[PDB]
C-alpha cells in the first residue's frame, strides 16, 4: 500500500524474514525416528504384504 | 517245529528292531518342529524389518 512509510515496510519486512525463517526451521528440525521429513525428496516403502 | 522256532524268534526280534524305528522318527520331528519354529519366528521378524 501507497499509506505505508518507509520504517512500516521496514517492521513488516522484519517480521516477515522472521516467519520465513520459522518455516526454514520447522523444516529442518522436524524429524521423525531419525528420519528428516520434510528436508529431502525421497520415498518410503511400507511393507503391507506377507 | 525247529524252523517254526526259528521263524518265531526272527520275527519277534524284527518287531523289536522296527520300535527303534519309530523311535528315531520321533526324535528326529522333534527336533525338526523346533526347527521349524525358529523358521517361523525369523520370517516374522523379516516381515518387521522389510
Amino acid at each position: 500500500t501507497g499509506t505505508n512509510s518507509e520504517s512500516d515496510l521496514s517492521s513488516i519486512q522484519d517480521e516477515i524474514k522472521s516467519r520465513l525463517d520459522e518455516i526454514d526451521r520447522v523444516s529442518g528440525q522436524t524429524q521423525f525416528n531419525g528420519v528428516n521429513v520434510l528436508a529431502k525428496n525421497g520415498s518410503m516403502k511400507i511393507q503391507v504384504g506377507a | 517245529a525247529n524252523r517254526f522256532t526259528s521263524n518265531i524268534k526272527g520275527l519277534t526280534q524284527a518287531a523289536r528292531n522296527a520300535n527303534d524305528g519309530i523311535s528315531v522318527a520321533q526324535t528326529t520331528e522333534g527336533a525338526l518342529s523346533e526347527i521349524n519354529n525358529n523358521l517361523q519366528r525369523v520370517r516374522e521378524l523379516t516381515v518387521q524389518a522389510t
